[PDB]
Order: C-alpha cells, then structure tokens, then sequence
C-alpha cells in the first residue's frame, strides 16, 4: 500500500466527517486528545529541523523534535515527531497540513498515540542530549 | 431477457448451486420472463456463485430473496437444460439509465 | 541396554537368564524388553532359540539392530553408512531430509578435514572402523554387492535395522535436534535430551513401507475436500 | 439418445469417489460422490472433459489404489480424417488409448 | 489462494517455505504483504498443519495490534477472522489473550467513518 | 463484490465474434514443412536455442527477451504446435519473417529427433 493512500486515507476521514455532519466533541481526533505529539513522514532528505520547526509553527509553539536519523552515516531517515506546546495544533496540523508539498513531495500528519522518548543509553551525540533533556523552547 | 437482445446468459455447465432471484423478479420466468406457471428449479454454475456474488439475483443480480423456477412451457420445450442462465452482461439499457439518472441528479 | 548383552551371553550356551550369577543382577523388565528387543529384529526365534540370522551379528562388535538391518538391507554402502553410526560445508555433502545420505557422501569423498570442518581423528578411526567390519562380512560369506541407487538401497536397512526407532514435533509410534515438508515419519539414530526430547541423525521414511518390511512391529488417501449436496438441499 | 449428450458410457471409481458418464463423442462429465456425517450420499457440481471431433469407444476407470482416480478411454479423432479428400486420412488414422485424472486436489479433469 | 478457496493446498506447498521465512525474518512494510498471504494460505489447509501455523501467526498478530500503521490494521483484522475459523485455537485463549486488545485498539471511532474498516 | 460481478463475455459464451484463430488458420500461407509432428522429448533444447536468440536478434535489430522466452515457452509441450506458433510470431516479426523463421526452425527440429542424441545434424557437423 502505498504512502500517498494513507494520505489520502486521512483527508477522507475528515471529508467524510463533514458530510456525516459529526461534532467535534465525538471527532476522530478525540480519541488523541491526550497526546500532543505528531509523525510527519515522507519530508524530503534535504530538510533539516529548523526547516520542520519553520514551517509547523504556524499552528503554534514547538516543544520538542524527533527527526529520526540514521545511526551510521546522520542522515535522515525522512521521517519525525514532533511535540506541539497545545494540544489543539495537533488538530490543526494534521487537518492543515496533511498532503501538503513540500520541494514537490507530499507528507503524511497523523496524530501518535503514547509517543515513547528515545533512550539517553548512548553517548553518540552531545547536541542531542541537550535536545532532550532540555529541548527547543523560548527563554525568558 | 427475451426484452434486451443483447443480454448474454452464461451457459455453462450449471451445478447444485439453486439461482435466486431479488424482490423485482420474484415469480418470473428466468427464460422466457413469465409470472405463471413454474415448473423447475434453476441451478447456476460454480463460477457464478463464487465468492461474494453467492446468492444475488440471477436475473438482474441484486440480493436475491427467493428461489428462481423455469415455468412450465420452458420445461416442456426443454431450455431448462441449456445451461446457467445467469446473465453476464449489463448491456445497453441498464448503462443508459443509470448516466441518465446522474446526469439529471 | 541389555540387547546386546543377550545376544553375547545366548551365544554362551546360558539357558536361564533369571538366576545367572552377578554382582548386582539387573531388573526383571529390563531383561525382557532385551529379550524382546532381538525378538523383533529376528535374530532369535519365538521360544528364544537363536537363528542364523542371530548367530551371524555375534561376529559384528555392533549393536545387533544394527548390524541387523545392515545385513538385510546396500552391501558396500552399507558398510559405508554403519561405520560412521558408529554448516557451510556441510550443505554440499549434505543431502535434505536425511542423514545417512549426509553420511554417505562424507565419507565416500573421504578417501575421495579441516577446512571442510571435519575431524582427522573420526574419520581415521572409520577409515579402520569401516576396514574390520569389511573383514568381517567376507570372513563369513557375506556378499560384495552394489545397486544403482544408493537413497534407495540406504533407505530401506535403516528401516529394518532401527525400525524400534520410528517418529510419526514428532511421536514416536519429541523435538528435533539442532543437528539437521511431504514427509510425516522419520528413522532415527540416537535419542538424547537437554530441556527436551532430542532425535538425531535423521531420515525421512514412509509409514508404508515400514510396514511392508516389519509387518509384525507396524501389525496419502485422496478424498474429495467439499461434502457436496444431499437430495434435501437440493430441490 | 442425442449423439453429444452423455448417458453411453459410465464408469465408476472402485474405490468409491467419482462416476464418469460419458456420451459418444466430445462430451463426459464426472461426478465426485462423498458421504456426509449422517452416512448420506453427497454429489457435486459435474467436472467436465470435452474433447471436440473425438469418438468414444469405451471407458473404464482404472484402479490405482487411493490415488487421484484414473479413467480409461478408447478414443479416435476424425478430425483429420474428414479433411483429406483423398481419403487416406480415413485409412492411416488410429485409436489411442486416453487416461483422464481427476485430480482431487484443484477440482479438475486433465486428459 | 482466495480465488482457490477451498483447493490446491498442494500446490502452494512450495511456497509456504519462504513465505515463512519472510513472516519471521521481515519487519515493517513486507511483513502486510506476507502476513496477508498466509492468512489466506490458512483455510486451504488441512487441520494439522493449520493449527501449527495459526499458534504462531496469532502470536505476531498479539505483536501487531498496536501498530498505527493502516495497511496492518486493515491486514490484522482480515488475519484474525481467519485465524479464528480454525478449530486449533481455544475460546479460553481467545478472551484471554486476543480479545482485549483488540476491543482496546479496533473499536474506534475514525475506524468507524472508512467503509472497508466498518 | 469484490470485484464487479460482470467481466465481459468469453468466446465461448459470445457468438457475436468469429473465432480468429480458425480464420486465421486459413488465410496464412504457412510454410511447407510443418505438418510433420515433432516430439520434444527427443529432443535436444538448450543446443537450440542459442542458434534461436541469435537468429531473433539479427531478425529484430536488436534483442527482446520477452519474444526469445516466449519462442522457448511454447516449445515446452510435448507436441508443439507450429502452425499457432507463427501465427503467434506474425505480429512481432513481420510475417514473411515469422514464416522464413518457422521455415528453418522446424526442420531443424526434426533433423533433430531423427538423431539418437537429440541433436540436428547441421549442429552435429559444426
Ligand atoms: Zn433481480
Ligand atoms: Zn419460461
Ligand atoms: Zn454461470
């Protein structure tokens, strides 16, 4: 099955929402209303995080950033996760931005239900230690 | 039908698959499409009762939703004996009605 | 195992089993399954008179179901496989879904081990394990003989000889070992255990043919998958 | 008693497990019998082997033990035959001797 | 395999070897794919043999309820209706072990809006 | 329904069509040899075919597996049928290649199962 189906799957659930005529108190979204985290998969190789954290802050702030990369070379697997400062942007996003094009590629935003962090184990790194402990985020 | 000379039947060699028939042929002929008189029962081949397709009408192919007879005068000339009549084609006037239709609505 | 025990002290010329003299005489049953142990592989008659076949495996220094189903069965390869009874590199000498026949071409491109993860040791011993029991069948006229195929002339002795040891994981009429589809029955070499019941050195064998060889021991249909229609269904 | 339309020639399984009727020529049907829980006698959808400008002689069914069942037919073609003026074709022709399994396990004939 | 229903067992038996191999070897997008195959392969297949293949396919399937993945779910679902035909699995250890979790991860609302999920 | 329940008619249900194949049968003027049957299992096959890739490949003008393959697959049965095989070769070379190409193909078979080895005899000279 291929990705652009999933993404596609998506936008019908929420086209058929509206023509079923659902409120938002019983929306498919509700049942992720506990979590504030997002996959966005299919992003091209050639963005960074600042390129991610650019373009999703239009829904609101960004807590926290899991662009997932190989372990050998760095490079990036295309797809992350990332942590809004509202629960609401969740929402936002994954109805806004799912199926967008980005350098001519489309991405996938769907809600992840019981994100698990990444274990400090390893030693590989020292920027993304800081990341997690401490992660991206306005200073007074 | 005997109305659509270009409905097809499928004639192969029929089975103990029993033919239904939906609500809008209940009690007609499958042959010669008459309300009286029925004579036999209507066995379909394998093929076209594979699957899903197990039970719809032989006729039209809706939910069928009682058995199919041959009626008597198809007993008597023996066209219960050519084969599945389960019909393989849509054709023409099925086609038509249904863009008619959706160009209106 | 007394099996052979039996077959050594019945070539004596001891008639009573039950009251001959050890240091610690072993059990009862275990004497009788002995007993009926060479009972089956014929080298003893119904009464516990011993036959030519029983009296001919005595010059064998083997175990007796061995040697047995050897005799039956092969000649040379025979001699060949027995010796030895006695993975990378393994794939190309060996053959799928058995283990003699594994065996067999082991030692046939023997005299034909490091690098082939053999032992030197092994197969020098065989080397001379495969030279006595050679001596030993020409002794007492037993023939040189070969056939066209060998899975075929291997596979019935196995049967004969181990037949005691047959597998319908498994049940015995238990788990493969680490060692080694169509096939349901297999003969097996050696039983060991670790957590579980272990077969080893195994051949894949027919439950008919079996039963063709050991009527006494053993004393695939094609039906059609769908039940079709009775006349009540039908109208 | 058509030319085409089977009911000539039967022959039954001797183990048990399908009929074969067959008409004169280009048309046989077997039918694969069973038995269900209550002992009763099942039958199923016929399975067809036509073979066009062909004669039937006999058929028999062979019996291999609980094999695929085996059917025996003294077939001949004239096919051939009513194509050479000549008539030669007519002369040199044979009978061949056709085995036909039912192969129990994909529900089909294969001559 | 389901154009075949119930028939040719004998002739896919060459292959359920490498089928098997990818269903424990493979993770990710080739395990739908092949996990889809032998869930069909099942019911072609005698009693013996369905109830080696069922134990273990139910114990990736276990595994695999939590994917949010939709090609597995939609995968999953199909797999355990098969699965559950079989004799070889215990209604003990169907309310056990399979039931929970699927009423946990199955009966949702967004599965409810897709017609082929419904 | 898992697919629609209507997949166009077969051939042998639709009278509407003439069967081409027969027709076909006619009008080709095939070449003057194959009438004579041929058993594959006398003969030789992996032997053929290279002198078959070769002559499809100068034939063509360039090399397409798929038509080479397709020449060996029919090949397989026991008795092939040659007169299906240049009709089914008609569309790919031109037709008066498909019927030069069968024209030395075929009794190159049969030089072939007339032989013990299964070897015609122009490649047993060379
Ligand atoms: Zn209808
Ligand atoms: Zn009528
Ligand atoms: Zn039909």
């Amino acid at each position: 099955m291929n990705p652009l189906t999933k993404v596609k799957l998506i936008n019908e659930l929420n086209e058929r929402e509206v023509q079923l005529g659902v409120a938002d108190k019983v929306s498919w979204h509700s049942e992720y209303k506990d979590s504030a985290w997002i996959f966005l998969g299919g992003l091209p190789y050639e963005l960074t995080e600042g390129d991610i954290i650019c373009v999703f802050s239009q829904y609101g702030e960004i807590v926290n950033i899991n662009l997932v990369r190989d372990k050998k070379t760095g490079k990036s697997k295309g797809f992350c996760f990332l942590c809004y400062e509202d629960q609401r942007s969740t929402i936002l996003a994954v109805d806004n931005f799912n199926g967008i094009k980005i350098k001519g590629r489309t991405i996938r935003v769907d809600h992840v239900s019981n994100y698990r962090a990444p274990k400090d184990s390893e030693e590989i790194d020292d920027v993304t230690r800081q990341l997690q402990e401490k992660g991206c985020g306005a200073r007074t | 039908a005997k109305h659509h000379p270009d409905l097809i039947f499928c004639r192969k060699q029929a089975g103990v698959a029993i033919g239904r028939l939906c609500e809008k042929c209940d009690g007609k002929c499958v042959i010669c499409d008459s309300y009286v008189r029925p004579c036999t029962l209507v066995r379909i081949c394998d093929e076209c009762n594979y699957g899903s397709y197990q039970g719809r009408c032989v006729i039209c192919g809706g939910p069928g939703v009682s058995d199919a007879y041959y009626c008597k005068e198809c007993t008597i000339q023996e066209k219960d004996r050519d084969g599945c009549p389960k019909i393989v084609n849509l054709g023409s006037s099925k086609t038509d009605l249904f863009y008619e239709r959706k160009k209106y609505g | 195992s007394l099996g052979n025990v039996v077959l050594l002290l019945k070539s004596l010329g001891i008639h009573d089993l039950m009251h001959f003299d050890f240091l610690d005489p072993p059990p009862y049953e275990t004497l009788l399954l002995a007993l009926e142990q060479l009972y089956a592989l014929g080298a003893l008659n119904h009464l516990g008179e011993l036959t030519t076949s029983g009296r001919k495996m005595a010059e064998l220094p083997v175990d007796p179901m061995l040697s047995k189903m050897i005799l039956a069965s092969c000649s040379e390869e025979i001699l060949t496989v027995a010796a030895m009874l006695s993975d990378n590199a393994r794939v190309n000498f060996f053959l799928p879904g058995g283990d003699h026949l594994v065996l067999l071409n082991v030692y046939t491109q023997w005299a034909e081990c490091y690098e082939n993860f053999v032992q030197f040791r092994s197969m020098r011993r065989a080397r001379d394990v495969r030279e006595q029991l050679e001596g030993l069948l020409e002794r007492v006229e037993v023939g040189l003989s070969s056939c066209q195929g060998d899975y075929i002339r291997v596979r019935k002795a196995i049967t004969a000889g181990y037949f005691y040891h047959t597998a319908r994981g498994y049940r015995t009429v238990v788990f493969i070992h680490p060692n080694s589809q169509q096939p349901r029955w297999l003969l097996y070499h050696e039983l060991v255990l670790t957590t579980k019941e272990f077969m080893r050195q195994v051949l894949e064998i027919e439950s008919s043919w079996l039963l063709e060889v050991a009527p006494h021991y053993y004393k695939a249909k094609k039906m059609p998958k769908k039940i079709g229609k009775t006349r009540e269904e039908l109208g | 008693c058509r030319r085409i339309v089977p009911g000539q020639f039967l022959a039954v399984d001797p183990k048990g497990r399908a009929v074969m009727i067959s008409a004169i020529e280009k048309q046989k049907l077997v039918y694969i019998l069973n038995r269900d829980a209550a002992a009763r006698l099942t039958i199923s959808s016929p399975l067809e082997a036509h073979k066009a400008n062909t004669l039937v002689y006999h058929v028999v069914g062979v019996d291999v033990g609980f094999e695929n069942p085996m059917f025996a037919c003294l077939e001949m073609d004239y096919e051939e035959a009513d194509n050479d003026p000549t008539g030669e074709a007519a002369a040199n022709t044979q009978q061949t001797l056709t085995f036909y399994e039912l192969d129990l396990g994909l529900n089909h004939v294969v001559r | 395999a389901e154009a075949a229903t119930p028939y040719g067992i004998e002739s896919f038996d060459s292959v359920l070897k490498p089928l098997w191999k990818g269903i424990r070897q493979h993770r990710g997008k080739g395990l739908a794919a092949f996990l889809k195959a032998i869930g069909y392969l099942i019911p072609l297949m005698d009693a013996e043999y369905a109830n080696y293949y069922t134990r273990e396919v139910m114990l990736i399937l276990i595994r695999e309820f939590q994917s949010p993945d939709e090609e597995m779910k939609k995968i999953v679902l199909k797999v355990v209706k098969q699965c559950c035909g079989t004799d070889g699995v215990e209604a003990n250890y169907i309310k056990t072990e399979i039931l929970p979790p699927f009423f946990k991860h199955f009966w949702q609302h967004r599965m409810a809006l897709d017609r082929r999920n419904y | 329904m898992d697919a629609g329940f209507f997949r166009g008619t077969s051939a042998e249900q639709d009278n509407r069509f003439s069967n081409k194949q027969k027709k076909l049968l006619k009008q080709l003027k095939f070449a003057e040899c194959l009438e004579k049957k041929v058993d594959m299992s006398k003969v030789n096959l992996e032997v053929i075919k290279p002198w078959i890739t070769k002559r499809v490949t100068e034939i063509l003008g360039f090399e397409d597996d798929v038509v080479i393959e397709f020449i060996f697959n029919q090949l397989e049965v026991k008795n092939p049928d040659s007169k299906m095989m240049q009709i089914n070769l008609t569309g790919f070379l031109n037709g008066k290649n498909a019927r030069e190409f069968m024209g030395e193909l075929w009794p190159l078979l049969l030089s072939a199962q007339e032989n013990i080895a299964g070897i015609p005899s122009a490649f047993l000279e060379l």
